[PDB]
RNA sequence: GUGGGAGAGGGUGGUGGAAUUCCCGGAGUAGCGGUGAAAUGCGCAGAUACCGGGAGGAACGCCGAUGGCGAAGGCAGCCACCUGGUCCACCCGUGACGCUGAGGCGCGAAAGCGUGGGGAGCAAACCGGAUUAGAUACCCGGGUAGUCCACGCCCUAAACGAUGCGCGCUAGGUCUCUGGGUCUCCUGGGGGCCGAAGCUAACGCGUUAAGCGCGCCGCCUGGGGAGUACGGCCGCAAGGC
C-alpha cells in the first residue's frame, strides 16, 4: 500500500482551493478517476478535506475525471 | 444577516455610556434583533425545528435578563420595553 | 462478409456464465459467443473452461470474418474472466491491449436482498 | 455585496460573431443583475475529461465579480436560458490555501 | 463586545456524473437468466452480450477515518441563498443576572394513517418454481402496498454509552480532530486507547469516572400472571400513555 511515495512531496507550493488548475490537481487522482487516500496524497486532515472539494469541483466543470478505464487488466 | 455596521448601530444605541457593550439594557437590545430577525426566517422555512430550537434559547436568554432588570431597576426595564415594544 | 481485420472484444464475466461479443472498431458487434453457445447448460458455464471455450468460438468466428487484431475489454467479476482473456491472447488474434470497463454506480439503486449490505 | 467567480463553458464549435454574441449577453445579463466584473479570464478551448453535451472540447470563460448575493442565483439562472451554454459555475471567492508553505 | 476558526448542524432553490429500468435506432443469433443442483421465467413478435440516442425515478462511488456536526431522533455529490449551535484569542462591557426542573409547549428513526402527486430499483401481502418426511419458510422467478415529494396525523424503539443535567476536586501515558502561542513543544475545546489513587459482586470504570463531593429531576422494591384486565386521557385508524 502506497509504496512510491507522498504525491505531496513530490510538487511545488501550489494552492489547494484552485479548482480551475488540472495540471496540479491530476497528480491526485488514481488510474481511475478516484481520489488518492492520505496515504497516497500524503496530505493532512484539512488538507485532504480541502482537496476533495476542489476535485469535485473541478469534476463538475468537465477539467477532471468522474472516473476512468482500467489498463493491462 | 446580521452585519457589523448594523450590531454597532444597535450597541450604541442602547448603551448606557460610551464604551459600554454588554450591559443589560444592550443585551437585550441585540436579543430583540437577533430574535426578530431569526423569526423573519421562520415565518418561510416552517419546516426548519434546529433553527427554532435557536429562537427558543435567545427567548429563553432575554426572558432571564429582563426578568433581572425588573428585579433591580424597574425604571430602567419600563424604559428597556418602551423602547424597544416588547412582551405584549 | 465484412473484412473487418481489426476490432474489439467484450468479455462479460459473471458466476452464472461468461459471454464474449466480438465487434468492428465502432462497438457494432459481429459474433458473439457463451457458456451456453458451447455446449454447456447448467452450473457449468460459469466455468473458465467454459469461458476458454467461448472466447475460442468467438475468436475463430471473429476470424471467419477475417479479423486479426482486437482490443479486449472486460466487465465483471467471475472464474474466467481472466481464463477469457488468455484464450483470447491465445487464440491467434492478436490482443492489442486488455481494460477494465466494469460498471459500478457511484450508490445509485437499491440491490435485491442477496447483494444487501451495499448500496 | 460579495465576491464571486463566474465558471462558464461554452460551445467550441462556435465562430467568431457568435461567440462575440455570448459574451455580450453574458456581459448584459451580469450588469443587469447588478455584478461589477473585477478580473476576467478567458482560457479558450480547453479538453473536457469527459463529453459535455456530445463535444470532447469546451470554451471557458472566468469572471470575478461583486454582487447583490440575493440576486445570485437567479443570475446562474439567466446564464443558463442560453442553448450554447454548457455550464455555469458560481462560486464563492476564497483565499487561498497553501500546501508547501 | 471585538477579532478569528472548524463542521454530513437545519431550511429553500438549483445543478453533476456513474449505474438500474424502460423506449427508439444500429449491428448481431440461440440462448439468456438463475441455483448446491435445478425449474418457473424471459428469448425467432429476435432476447442476452455491444454501440448511439431518449425518458424517468431514486441514491450519491473514490475522498471516507479507529474522522466531523447536532439536545436527541439523526446528518454525506456539487453550487448559492437563508439560518442554529459551538471553539479560540484579547481581558474590553454587565455585576450572581446562576443550576435543576413536576406540569405545560415543541422536536422526535422505521413502520403505519389521511388527501393529493410520484413511482426507476427494491419489496410485506400475494402468485409461481424448487428443496423438504411436510415447506407455510429458508433458495429461485414475478410482484401490490410501501419505499420518494407536499401538507396533515401517529409519539414508538436494543430513541444504547442499556450510564439524567450542572459544578468543584483526584497521577500519568499514548493516538487523534480543531483553535492559539515565545510553533522540537506549551496552552484551550472535542474524540479514542492503556492505566495512579479510588470504586465495583465481578466484569470492568478510572480528568470523556462507574472515583471524592454538593444541588435538582426521573426511576426501582422477588418471578409468573402482565405491560394483561378495568377506568381515564390522547388518536381518523392502527394503536399509544
Ligand atoms: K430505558
Ligand atoms: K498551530
Ligand atoms: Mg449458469
Ligand atoms: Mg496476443
Ligand atoms: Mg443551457
Ligand atoms: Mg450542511
Ligand atoms: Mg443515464
Ligand atoms: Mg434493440
Ligand atoms: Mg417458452
Ligand atoms: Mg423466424
Ligand atoms: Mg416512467
Ligand atoms: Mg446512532
Ligand atoms: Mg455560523
Ligand atoms: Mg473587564
Ligand atoms: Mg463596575
Ligand atoms: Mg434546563
Ligand atoms: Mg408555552
Ligand atoms: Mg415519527
Ligand atoms: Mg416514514
Ligand atoms: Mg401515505
Ligand atoms: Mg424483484
Ligand atoms: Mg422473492
Ligand atoms: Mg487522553
Ligand atoms: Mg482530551
Ligand atoms: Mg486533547
Ligand atoms: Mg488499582
Ligand atoms: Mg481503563
Ligand atoms: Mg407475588
Ligand atoms: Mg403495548
Ligand atoms: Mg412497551
Amino acid at each position: 500500500p502506497s509504496r512510491k511515495a507522498k504525491v505531496k512531496a513530490t510538487l511545488g507550493e501550489f494552492d489547494l482551493r484552485d479548482y480551475r488548475n488540472v495540471e496540479v490537481l491530476k497528480r491526485f487522482l488514481s488510474e481511475t478517476g478516484k481520489i488518492l487516500p492520505r496515504r497516497r496524497t500524503g496530505l493532512s486532515a484539512k488538507e485532504q478535506r480541502i482537496l476533495a472539494k476542489t476535485i469535485k469541483r473541478a469534476r463538475i466543470l468537465g477539467l477532471l475525471p468522474f472516473t476512468e478505464k482500467l489498463v493491462r487488466k | 444577516p446580521i452585519t457589523k455596521e448594523e450590531k454597532q448601530k444597535v450597541i450604541q444605541e442602547f448603551a448606557r455610556f460610551p464604551g459600554d457593550t454588554g450591559s443589560t439594557e444592550v443585551q437585550v437590545a441585540l436579543l430583540t434583533l437577533r430574535i426578530n430577525r431569526l423569526s423573519e426566517h421562520l415565518k418561510v422555512h416552517k419546516k426548519d425545528h434546529h433553527s427554532h430550537r435557536g429562537l427558543l434559547m435567545m427567548v429563553g436568554q432575554r426572558r432571564r435578563l429582563l426578568r433581572y432588570l425588573q428585579r433591580e431597576d424597574p425604571e430602567r426595564y419600563r424604559a428597556l420595553i418602551e423602547k424597544l415594544g416588547i412582551r405584549g | 462478409k465484412r473484412q473487418v481485420a481489426s476490432g474489439r472484444a467484450y468479455i462479460h464475466a459473471s458466476y452464472n456464465n461468461t459471454i464474449v461479443t466480438i465487434t468492428d472498431p465502432d462497438g457494432n458487434p459481429i459474433t458473439w459467443s457463451s457458456g451456453g453457445v458451447i455446449g454447456y447448460k447448467g452450473s457449468r458455464k460459469g466455468t473458465p473452461y467454459a469461458a476458454q471455450l467461448a472466447a475460442l468460438d468467438a475468436a475463430k468466428k471473429a476470424m471467419a470474418y477475417g479479423m486479426q487484431s482486437v482490443d479486449v475489454i472486460v466487465r465483471g467479476t467471475g472464474a474466467g474472466r481472466e481464463q477469457a482473456i488468455r484464450a483470447l491472447q491465445a487464440s491467434g488474434l492478436q490482443v492489442k491491449s486488455i481494460v477494465d470497463d466494469t460498471p459500478v454506480p457511484h450508490n445509485g439503486c437499491r440491490p435485491k436482498k442477496k447483494f444487501r449490505k451495499a448500496s | 455585496m460579495r465576491r464571486y467567480e463566474v465558471n462558464i463553458v461554452l460551445n467550441p464549435n462556435l465562430d467568431q460573431s457568435q461567440l462575440a454574441l455570448e459574451k455580450e449577453i453574458i456581459q448584459r445579463a451580469l450588469e443587469n443583475y447588478g455584478a461589477r466584473v473585477e478580473k476576467v479570464e478567458e482560457l479558450g478551448l480547453r479538453r473536457l475529461a469527459y463529453p459535455i453535451a456530445k463535444d470532447p472540447q469546451g470554451y471557458f470563460l472566468w469572471y470575478q465579480v461583486e454582487m447583490p448575493e440575493d440576486r445570485v442565483n437567479d443570475l446562474a439562472r439567466e446564464l443558463r436560458i442560453r442553448d450554447n451554454v454548457r455550464r455555469v459555475m458560481v462560486v464563492k471567492s476564497q483565499e487561498p490555501f497553501l500546501a508547501n508553505a
